[PDB]
Protein backbone atom coordinates (compact mmCIF):
# COMPACT_ATOMS: atom_id res chain seq x y z
CA UNK A 1 0.00 0.00 0.00
CA UNK A 2 0.83 3.73 -0.52
CA UNK A 3 -0.37 4.76 2.85
CA UNK A 4 2.35 7.04 5.02
CA UNK A 5 4.35 5.12 8.54
CA UNK A 6 2.01 7.15 10.53
CA UNK A 7 -1.20 5.93 9.51
CA UNK A 8 0.46 2.07 9.19
CA UNK A 9 1.09 2.61 12.79
CA UNK A 10 -1.97 3.93 13.12
CA UNK A 11 -4.06 1.45 11.81
CA UNK A 12 -2.00 -1.51 13.39
CA UNK A 13 -2.36 0.59 16.52
CA UNK A 14 -6.58 0.58 16.06
CA UNK A 15 -6.36 -3.11 14.97
CA UNK A 16 -4.13 -4.20 17.03
CA UNK A 17 -1.94 -6.17 14.51
CA UNK A 18 0.85 -5.97 11.60
CA UNK A 19 -1.49 -4.50 8.71
CA UNK A 20 0.84 -4.54 6.26
CA UNK A 21 1.88 -8.02 6.15
CA UNK A 22 -1.54 -9.21 4.98
CA UNK A 23 -3.52 -7.20 2.35
CA UNK A 24 -6.72 -7.27 1.61
CA UNK A 25 -5.99 -5.93 -1.99
CA UNK A 26 -3.49 -8.17 -4.03
CA UNK A 27 -0.47 -5.60 -5.88
CA UNK A 28 1.58 -8.14 -7.30
CA UNK A 29 1.76 -11.50 -6.31
CA UNK A 30 -1.07 -12.82 -8.66
CA UNK A 31 -0.74 -14.97 -11.84
CA UNK A 32 0.72 -13.47 -14.92
CA UNK A 33 -2.77 -12.43 -17.31
CA UNK A 34 -0.95 -13.96 -19.79
CA UNK A 35 0.26 -17.99 -19.11
CA UNK A 36 2.63 -20.17 -21.81
CA UNK A 37 0.29 -22.91 -23.16
CA UNK A 38 -0.40 -26.27 -21.48
CA UNK A 39 0.15 -30.18 -22.34
CA UNK A 40 -2.56 -31.92 -20.76
CA UNK A 41 -2.16 -35.76 -20.54
CA UNK A 42 -3.95 -38.08 -21.94
CA UNK A 43 -5.40 -40.84 -19.50
CA UNK A 44 -5.28 -44.51 -19.03
CA UNK A 45 -7.26 -45.63 -21.90
CA UNK A 46 -5.28 -44.29 -24.28
CA UNK A 47 -3.05 -47.55 -24.98
CA UNK A 48 -2.61 -48.91 -28.80
CA UNK A 49 -3.13 -52.98 -27.54
CA UNK A 50 -4.53 -54.43 -25.36
CA UNK A 51 -7.42 -51.90 -24.89
CA UNK A 52 -10.51 -54.29 -25.31
CA UNK A 53 -13.78 -51.97 -24.15
CA UNK A 54 -15.30 -55.46 -23.10
CA UNK A 55 -12.55 -54.71 -20.32
CA UNK A 56 -13.45 -51.99 -19.20
CA UNK B 1 -10.11 -81.28 -55.71
CA UNK B 2 -6.60 -80.07 -56.17
CA UNK B 3 -5.39 -81.30 -59.50
CA UNK B 4 -2.07 -83.28 -57.88
CA UNK B 5 -4.72 -85.48 -55.86
CA UNK B 6 -6.83 -85.90 -58.74
CA UNK B 7 -3.65 -87.15 -60.83
CA UNK B 8 -2.31 -89.59 -57.84
CA UNK B 9 -5.62 -91.06 -57.68
CA UNK B 10 -5.07 -94.08 -60.32
CA UNK B 11 -2.31 -94.92 -59.28
CA UNK B 12 -2.93 -95.33 -55.81
CA UNK B 13 -6.20 -97.38 -57.53
CA UNK B 14 -3.60 -99.58 -59.48
CA UNK B 15 -0.83 -100.18 -57.11
CA UNK B 16 -3.36 -99.63 -53.85
CA UNK B 17 -3.21 -97.72 -51.18
CA UNK B 18 -1.38 -99.80 -48.95
CA UNK B 19 1.59 -99.12 -51.62
CA UNK B 20 0.80 -95.49 -50.50
CA UNK B 21 0.18 -95.79 -47.19
CA UNK B 22 3.73 -97.18 -46.75
CA UNK B 23 5.43 -94.10 -47.00
CA UNK B 24 6.16 -91.11 -44.37
CA UNK B 25 4.80 -91.24 -40.97
CA UNK B 26 1.04 -91.73 -39.89
CA UNK B 27 -1.74 -89.89 -41.32
CA UNK B 28 1.47 -88.10 -43.44
CA UNK B 29 0.90 -91.36 -45.95
CA UNK B 30 2.61 -90.82 -49.61
CA UNK B 31 4.75 -88.79 -51.55
CA UNK B 32 4.75 -84.83 -52.62
CA UNK B 33 5.85 -82.42 -54.73
CA UNK B 34 8.56 -79.69 -53.75
CA UNK B 35 9.18 -76.47 -55.33
CA UNK B 36 12.12 -75.40 -53.93
CA UNK B 37 12.58 -71.42 -54.43
CA UNK B 38 14.75 -68.10 -53.29
CA UNK B 39 18.13 -67.95 -52.25
CA UNK B 40 18.77 -71.80 -52.75
CA UNK B 41 21.86 -72.57 -55.57
CA UNK B 42 19.46 -74.91 -57.66
CA UNK B 43 16.00 -73.82 -57.47
CA UNK B 44 13.99 -76.34 -58.92
CA UNK B 45 10.86 -78.96 -58.47
CA UNK B 46 11.43 -82.65 -57.02
CA UNK B 47 9.34 -85.66 -55.87
CA UNK B 48 10.04 -86.59 -52.48
CA UNK B 49 8.49 -88.72 -49.50
CA UNK B 50 6.55 -86.86 -47.64
CA UNK B 51 8.23 -86.61 -44.05
CA UNK B 52 11.66 -85.89 -45.56
CA UNK B 53 13.44 -83.59 -43.48
CA UNK B 54 13.54 -79.69 -44.78
CA UNK B 55 17.18 -79.81 -44.39
CA UNK B 56 18.40 -82.80 -46.58
CA UNK B 57 15.47 -81.93 -49.10
CA UNK B 58 17.14 -78.43 -49.52
CA UNK B 59 20.81 -79.77 -49.38
CA UNK B 60 20.21 -82.96 -51.87
CA UNK B 61 17.58 -81.29 -54.52
CA UNK B 62 18.08 -77.68 -54.25
CA UNK B 63 22.19 -77.92 -54.19
CA UNK B 64 22.17 -76.13 -50.68
CA UNK B 65 21.48 -72.34 -49.68
CA UNK B 66 23.15 -69.86 -51.14
CA UNK B 67 26.48 -69.54 -49.23
CA UNK B 68 26.35 -72.28 -47.13
CA UNK B 69 23.61 -73.52 -44.21
CA UNK B 70 25.01 -71.27 -41.85
CA UNK B 71 23.95 -68.56 -43.98
CA UNK B 72 20.08 -69.67 -43.74
CA UNK B 73 17.76 -66.86 -42.44
CA UNK B 74 14.55 -67.67 -42.65
CA UNK B 75 12.67 -70.68 -44.83
CA UNK B 76 8.69 -70.44 -45.72
CA UNK B 77 7.98 -73.94 -46.21
CA UNK B 78 4.74 -73.93 -47.54
CA UNK B 79 3.63 -71.01 -50.20
CA UNK B 80 3.00 -67.47 -48.73
CA UNK B 81 0.12 -68.24 -46.41
CA UNK B 82 2.08 -69.97 -44.02
CA UNK B 83 4.14 -68.52 -41.79
CA UNK B 84 7.90 -68.52 -41.69
CA UNK B 85 10.18 -70.49 -39.54
CA UNK B 86 14.03 -69.33 -38.73
CA UNK B 87 16.73 -71.15 -38.92
CA UNK B 88 16.67 -72.70 -35.64
CA UNK B 89 13.70 -74.61 -36.36
CA UNK B 90 14.84 -75.92 -39.80
CA UNK B 91 17.68 -77.80 -38.76
CA UNK B 92 15.49 -80.18 -37.59
CA UNK B 93 11.68 -80.11 -38.74
CA UNK B 94 10.23 -82.52 -41.06
CA UNK B 95 8.14 -81.72 -43.74
CA UNK B 96 4.33 -82.79 -43.63
CA UNK B 97 1.32 -81.68 -41.88
CA UNK B 98 1.53 -82.68 -38.63
CA UNK B 99 5.40 -81.76 -37.84
CA UNK B 100 5.21 -77.90 -39.11
CA UNK B 101 2.00 -77.43 -37.25
CA UNK B 102 3.60 -78.57 -34.36
CA UNK B 103 6.20 -75.43 -35.65
CA UNK B 104 3.80 -73.49 -36.06
CA UNK B 105 3.98 -72.84 -39.37
CA UNK B 106 1.89 -75.19 -41.30
CA UNK B 107 2.47 -77.47 -44.59
CA UNK B 108 0.44 -76.06 -47.27
CA UNK B 109 1.45 -76.38 -50.64
CA UNK B 110 4.80 -77.50 -49.68
CA UNK B 111 6.40 -74.24 -52.07
CA UNK B 112 9.86 -73.91 -49.80
CA UNK B 113 10.96 -70.21 -49.99
CA UNK B 114 14.51 -69.58 -48.77
CA UNK B 115 15.54 -66.14 -47.30
CA UNK B 116 19.56 -65.87 -46.32
CA UNK B 117 20.87 -63.47 -44.35
CA UNK B 118 21.74 -60.95 -46.94
CA UNK B 119 17.89 -60.65 -47.11
CA UNK B 120 15.36 -57.54 -46.07
CA UNK B 121 13.12 -60.35 -43.87
CA UNK B 122 10.51 -57.82 -43.42
CA UNK B 123 10.77 -55.88 -46.19
CA UNK B 124 9.54 -59.73 -48.24
CA UNK B 125 6.88 -60.03 -45.41
CA UNK B 126 5.82 -56.55 -46.95
CA UNK B 127 5.67 -57.58 -50.28
CA UNK B 128 3.25 -60.72 -49.22
CA UNK B 129 0.97 -58.09 -47.77
CA UNK B 130 1.27 -56.26 -50.77
CA UNK B 131 0.19 -59.21 -52.63
CA UNK B 132 -2.32 -60.36 -50.57
CA UNK B 133 -4.13 -56.48 -50.81
CA UNK B 134 -3.80 -56.88 -54.63
CA UNK B 135 -5.82 -60.10 -54.20
CA UNK B 136 -8.54 -59.69 -51.94
CA UNK B 137 -11.89 -59.67 -53.41
CA UNK B 138 -13.23 -57.22 -51.56
CA UNK B 139 -16.62 -59.09 -50.06
CA UNK B 140 -16.46 -59.24 -46.20
CA UNK B 141 -15.26 -56.43 -44.24
CA UNK B 142 -12.26 -57.39 -42.09
CA UNK B 143 -10.00 -58.56 -45.02
CA UNK B 144 -11.32 -55.97 -47.27
CA UNK B 145 -10.65 -53.55 -44.53
CA UNK B 146 -8.00 -55.13 -42.62
CA UNK B 147 -5.59 -56.49 -45.48
CA UNK B 148 -5.46 -52.91 -46.50
CA UNK B 149 -3.93 -51.57 -43.14
CA UNK B 150 -1.92 -53.80 -42.70
CA UNK B 151 -0.68 -53.19 -45.87
CA UNK B 152 -0.28 -49.74 -44.82
CA UNK B 153 1.18 -50.76 -41.23
CA UNK B 154 3.58 -53.33 -43.22
CA UNK B 155 4.89 -50.80 -45.41
CA UNK B 156 5.91 -47.72 -42.29
CA UNK B 157 7.39 -51.09 -40.72
CA UNK B 158 9.92 -51.22 -43.56
CA UNK B 159 11.10 -48.38 -43.49
CA UNK B 160 11.14 -47.87 -39.74
CA UNK B 161 8.51 -44.73 -38.93
CA UNK B 162 6.49 -46.58 -36.26
CA UNK B 163 6.88 -47.19 -32.31
CA UNK B 164 7.22 -50.23 -30.83
CA UNK B 165 3.89 -50.75 -29.09
CA UNK B 166 2.19 -50.55 -32.99
CA UNK B 167 4.12 -54.10 -33.34
CA UNK B 168 1.24 -55.14 -30.52
CA UNK B 169 -1.67 -53.13 -32.61
CA UNK B 170 -0.76 -55.37 -35.79
CA UNK B 171 -0.98 -58.40 -34.15
CA UNK B 172 -4.10 -57.55 -32.58
CA UNK B 173 -5.24 -56.32 -36.12
CA UNK B 174 -4.16 -59.61 -37.76
CA UNK B 175 -5.94 -61.23 -34.89
CA UNK B 176 -8.97 -59.62 -35.78
CA UNK B 177 -9.21 -60.86 -39.28
CA UNK B 178 -8.07 -64.51 -38.72
CA UNK B 179 -11.29 -66.45 -37.91
CA UNK B 180 -13.74 -63.81 -38.90
CA UNK B 181 -14.20 -63.41 -42.83
CA UNK B 182 -16.11 -65.76 -45.30
CA UNK B 183 -13.41 -67.47 -46.65
CA UNK B 184 -9.49 -68.27 -45.60
CA UNK B 185 -7.41 -66.06 -47.73
CA UNK B 186 -7.66 -63.35 -44.47
CA UNK B 187 -6.23 -66.48 -42.76
CA UNK B 188 -3.33 -65.95 -44.97
CA UNK B 189 -2.79 -62.59 -44.68
CA UNK B 190 -2.71 -62.63 -41.17
CA UNK B 191 -0.66 -65.77 -40.48
CA UNK B 192 2.50 -64.08 -42.09
CA UNK B 193 2.63 -60.88 -39.95
CA UNK B 194 2.17 -62.79 -37.01
CA UNK B 195 5.07 -65.20 -37.88
CA UNK B 196 7.40 -62.08 -38.55
CA UNK B 197 6.41 -60.68 -35.42
CA UNK B 198 7.16 -64.11 -33.63
CA UNK B 199 10.60 -64.70 -34.75
CA UNK B 200 11.78 -60.82 -35.94
CA UNK B 201 10.78 -58.46 -33.39
CA UNK B 202 13.89 -57.28 -32.63
CA UNK B 203 14.60 -56.41 -35.98
CA UNK B 204 11.52 -54.32 -36.25
CA UNK B 205 12.34 -52.78 -33.19
CA UNK B 206 16.27 -51.61 -34.13
CA UNK B 207 14.18 -50.63 -37.50
CA UNK B 208 12.08 -47.90 -35.51
CA UNK B 209 15.12 -47.02 -33.44
CA UNK B 210 17.64 -45.99 -35.99
CA UNK B 211 14.74 -43.82 -37.86
CA UNK B 212 14.11 -42.30 -34.91
CA UNK B 213 17.99 -41.84 -34.46
CA UNK B 214 18.24 -40.66 -37.93
CA UNK B 215 15.29 -38.61 -38.35
CA UNK B 216 15.59 -36.57 -34.69
C1 LIG C 1 -7.49 -67.83 -51.23
C2 LIG C 1 -7.36 -69.29 -51.58
C3 LIG C 1 -6.80 -69.66 -52.79
C4 LIG C 1 -6.68 -71.00 -53.12
N1 LIG C 1 -6.12 -71.37 -54.32
C5 LIG C 1 -6.01 -72.70 -54.65
C6 LIG C 1 -5.45 -73.06 -55.87
O1 LIG C 1 -5.06 -72.19 -56.64
N2 LIG C 1 -5.32 -74.39 -56.21
C7 LIG C 1 -5.76 -75.36 -55.33
O2 LIG C 1 -5.65 -76.54 -55.63
N3 LIG C 1 -6.31 -75.00 -54.13
C8 LIG C 1 -6.45 -73.67 -53.77
N4 LIG C 1 -7.01 -73.31 -52.56
C9 LIG C 1 -7.49 -74.34 -51.59
C10 LIG C 1 -8.79 -75.00 -52.06
O3 LIG C 1 -9.76 -74.93 -51.04
C11 LIG C 1 -8.53 -76.46 -52.43
O4 LIG C 1 -8.02 -76.53 -53.74
C12 LIG C 1 -9.77 -77.31 -52.37
O5 LIG C 1 -10.17 -77.44 -51.03
C13 LIG C 1 -9.45 -78.69 -52.95
O6 LIG C 1 -9.21 -79.58 -51.89
P1 LIG C 1 -8.13 -80.76 -51.99
O7 LIG C 1 -6.78 -80.19 -51.65
O8 LIG C 1 -8.49 -81.84 -51.01
O9 LIG C 1 -8.09 -81.33 -53.38
C14 LIG C 1 -7.13 -71.98 -52.24
C15 LIG C 1 -7.69 -71.60 -51.02
C16 LIG C 1 -7.81 -70.26 -50.69
C17 LIG C 1 -8.41 -69.87 -49.38
S1 LIG D 1 -11.54 -63.03 -46.81
FE1 LIG D 1 -12.11 -64.04 -48.77
S2 LIG D 1 -14.29 -63.46 -49.08
FE2 LIG D 1 -13.48 -62.04 -47.49
S3 LIG D 1 -12.79 -60.22 -48.68
FE3 LIG D 1 -10.96 -61.57 -48.46
S4 LIG D 1 -10.98 -62.83 -50.35
FE4 LIG D 1 -13.06 -61.90 -50.19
Amino acid sequence: ASATRVIQLLRNWASGRDLQAKLQLRYQEISKRTQPPPKLPVGPSHKLSNNYYCTR
Amino acid sequence: ANVETVAVSPTICRRGGAWFASFGRERNSGTKLFNISGHVNHPCTVEEEMSVPLKELIEKHAGGVIGGWDNLLAVIPGGSSTPLIPKSVCETVLMDFDALVQAQTGLGTAAVIVMDRSTDIVKAIARLIEFYKHESCGQCTPCREGVDWMNKVMARFVKGDARPAEIDSLWEISKQIEGHTICALGDGAAWPVQGLIRHFRPELEERMQQFALQHQ
